DNA sequence: ACTGCTAGAGATTTTCCC
DNA sequence: GGGAAAATCTCTAGCA
DNA sequence: ACTGCTAGAGATTTTCCC
DNA sequence: GGGAAAATCTCTAGCA
């Protein structure tokens, strides 16, 4: 009843950025979403992005 | 303790030095002769 | 080599030579010549070669007035999606700006607006409208238009689309709304291969769904890891640190 | 991979769930689940808006209601003119995915200017929205003393209706309902584009449902098979 | 899918959608939608995202007039070294430009000058001076100031150095020549760690020495490789190809 | 045979199409209605 | 009497550029100098640069 | 590496060639060859310009001659004023590496403005250049009919003298001679900077001549050694 | 205490198709 | 494992 | 048939020093 | 083989 919701929140993609790199890093895996930070998993690397530096979408090319 | 030499509102001249109060990601808050100013980091040099 | 320091300062007071010239002419290490040129107030004339990054939260918008054919176009962008709202206003006044902003906040979930320091946006009228609608007002650094770079890029793109379909409309109002239609729904590409209209509903529906999903997750996982945010098999995220 | 397919086929013929439930429950691609729900015989509107004109204080307020969600857009217009109606309609079509508008056959709704605007934006015209009009008029009466003009009171009422009046089943506002409805319609359109892209392929003679990185899902004579393609 | 081509052209004639929108909406491959958007005259509004490269031969200079404190400064740069010649001229006329150019050609081996299309440089007076001195005149593309990017960068740097030492001089002529001194001899860094004054004599002495050395080499090696330019142990350069 | 859509002397509008006569490293020489023009390659698109 | 001159012309350094890369590639070895082209050896790679794309210096930090 | 060192030491004590010949002939670094020529006892000006004023047609032409090369710079000045002389001198010091100027002690050369300009530019003042003045005046007479003004004839004469009048030993013009002389002076200054940078190091007590990537060249008691360092 | 970006054109690299 | 197509990278104007 | 560049500031990578 | 210094890379304003 809980792992279904955890995999559902992991089905969301995050496009994030770093502090001085102006390019948009690719679609990561959303692990956790907070009010000020967003914990992602990009390239088997768990990062904590600020919320103001992330665009989270469920890509509707999931079909 | 830092010195900040900054560029200001539509002025080509560079003012300073000023006390650095806060350094952010893309802007700094400084104090040049009892004037709290917010300058971008492209228009400021911190020593 | 303090004789080199004395002659290098005495020469830099005249010629304002850089650190390479003083390090080559007076046998100085680069640290000392860099200190000599850094202690001069007249030689600090260049800033950091970087750029900041705008706030791309799902609730922040960016507003700006542009001018086309002698008329004023008030444009707002959703900076997380590129969704464009635009109107032709009869005057660049805080009354029309507050009307546009109240109408936009009634249309979409506007949490924050990021404008420049134009009188339109700095007025008391736009300040009562954002207080009533619950919008936070962020103002950029004055005469730094790059702090609102999303809305200026969208002003450029909107003027380009207006110029493409200007001969299909008899007034500029029709051409502005036709360009808003074309940008929001007839041009794709970006972070999902979407148009801006698909991308804003993806951003907002994702915000709602992830908020409700994390609210249902958080009320179940109540572990204290030596507060658990996310447990995996290789790492564990707590609060926010990633413990191995 | 075939295990989830047979579980979904049995679960659909015993329960008749749609393709979204079979794609969430059994980890299938949505083309496979839609072909499962389309193989059955028992199981054989987000773009429709409705426009009306409401008269308050002598002024005229044009009101468009999303009939699937109840989301509303209102504008105090200077006159009941086809120019103002076509301007409102081009604005609304630029803001939201408007496919059909339902009007009340007035002199301004059947104008040539509104017909030209619906031709340009691609809108089809058809000739309980009064409940939405009554709730908007009572919210305007609740909020009229907070505005100086009527044009800045109908926008306050549209804000209160779309984001501050929650109800229905899940207690969502009209804005959350319209973004969920439009997101569902975008998922439907993307699934239809995915089906139309592979509806001309034939696999050796069988259909092509899903071409994975290691597997190819075909349908030979109402039998979904997984085998590891001509157009 | 020619029905998709017909409806995509009929929709692009209204909305001017890009190739991604027509490829997503009408089931088109990217080549066909790119052909539809490339056959439209109204959609060609962007050029190549590149830059050219100026001619950095050892004999070509770049001239430009700038304005400072209401006075006209005629500046020339050696674009292979950054060596700056500059004068304050009483008027932006072809007579003063021809005098400056004849004086510069008498001072340094000027083979080519690359100016814009300013009337000063486009005149018949500067055209007789370059004919007498043997200078070739290259003119840039009009209203493309990047084609003379070396001299505009040196105008920026020269104005910065003038602003640094403006309070040491009572007239602008003295400040311009002081800045020319500081740029040519008191600021180092570049392709050799040189100043511009060291770099121009390195460029020109290298040109003379390599010309004489290749003239003495060429009159000895007279082999025909199936004309020998340079024989090595791994390759052989002929004329100009590098045969293994 | 190429089409060239170019940008001209201080004009924001884009003209064309024109015959491409010569393509260089950073500029093109084209012919738009019996007018030989030299445009930079940043201000021109060749199809 | 000739290889001395060949090594002398190989003691010169060339700073060259390519057609679309705006960065200045580092000090190569001057093999041959002509009126329109310059044959260099950069990173054991023999290139033919145009003369208008090369700055040839004898670096006087040869001491 | 020591082989070229002993060949250069024997060749210097039999022939007395300078450090440039010993650095070109035996592939030594120039610090080693200069220490070889400095160890001997038998073998124990590019910045000097000279300024004069020449009167033609009533106008005054200030003429600076590089006394090592014969390269010339002339300007028709409006008056024999210390302002005009200091302006010419600051121009000339900005164009070329001017270290010393030799004048003819006139009222304009001993002015306070020229003294301030020589103090700022770093020039020292000292109080067959008439051969250069005569050749310039005869080239002006050869070229006066090709110009309208005298100011644009002295620049034509400076062009003809500096780049179109070849002579001397190798048949070089004055421009090639001054760029070879200034390049030789820059090589001399870079060698002096390289010597001064390592003149404080001592290697264990011996000098440090050249610190290679695999070898260290020292001098212990007039004996250049190669061994594979404190300041 | 706040902050360049966006869309298109062409080149380069990666992935798919037998 | 080549060729073609798609995805990604690089870079620029123009909006202030 | 012609063409962005230059110098400085800070980050990152490579080389030297025992 | 770490630490420090030097060399190299990245990026920006401002000149048109
Ligand atoms: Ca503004
Ligand atoms: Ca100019
Ligand atoms: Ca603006
Ligand atoms: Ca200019
Ligand atoms: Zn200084
Ligand atoms: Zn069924
Ligand atoms: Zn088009
Ligand atoms: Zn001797």
């Amino acid at each position: 009843e809980l792992q279904k919701q955890i995999t559902k929140i992991q089905n969301f993609r995050v496009y994030y950025r770093d502090s001085r790199d102006p390019v948009w890093k690719g679609p990561a895996k959303l692990l956790w979403k907070g009010e000020g930070a967003v914990v992602i998993q990009d390239n088997s690397d768990i990062k904590v992005v600020p919320r103001r530096k992330a665009k989270i979408i469920r890509d509707y090319g999931k079909q | 303790n830092f010195r900040v030499y900054y560029r200001d509102s539509r002025d080509p001249v560079w003012k300073g030095p000023a006390k650095l109060l806060w350094k952010g990601e893309g802007a700094v808050v400084i104090q040049d002769n009892s004037d709290i100013k917010v300058v971008p980091r492209r228009k400021a040099k911190i020593i | 080599f303090l004789d080199g320091i004395d002659k290098a300062q005495e020469e830099h007071e005249k010629y304002h030579s850089n650190w390479r010239a003083m390090a080559s002419d007076f046998n100085l290490p680069p640290v000392v010549a860099k200190e000599i040129v850094a202690s001069c107030d007249k030689c600090q004339l260049k800033g950091e070669a970087m750029h900041g990054q705008v706030d791309c939260s799902p609730g922040i918008w960016q507003l700006d007035c542009t001018h086309l054919e002698g008329k004023v176009i008030l444009v707002a962008v959703h900076v997380a999606s590129g969704y464009i709202e635009a109107e032709v206003i009869p005057a660049e006044t805080g009354q029309e700006t507050a009307y546009f902003l109240l109408k936009l906040a009634g249309r979409w979930p506007v949490k924050t607006v990021h404008t420049d320091n134009g009188s339109n946006f700095t007025s008391t009228t736009v300040k009562a409208a954002c207080w009533w609608a619950g919008i936070k007002q962020e103002f950029g650094i004055p005469y730094n238009p790059q702090s609102q770079g999303v809305i200026e890029s969208m002003n450029k793109e909107l003027k380009k689309i207006i110029g493409q379909v200007r001969d299909q409309a008899e007034h500029l109002k029709t051409a502005v709304q036709m360009a808003v239609f074309i940008h929001n729904f007839k041009r794709k590409g970006g972070i999902g291969g979407y148009s801006a209209g698909e991308r804003i509903v993806d951003i907002i529906a994702t915000d709602i769904q992830t908020k409700e999903l994390q609210k249902q997750i958080t009320k179940i996982q109540n572990f204290r890891v030596y507060k658990l945010l996310w447990k995996g098999e290789g790492a564990v995220v707590i609060q926010i640190k990633v413990v191995p």
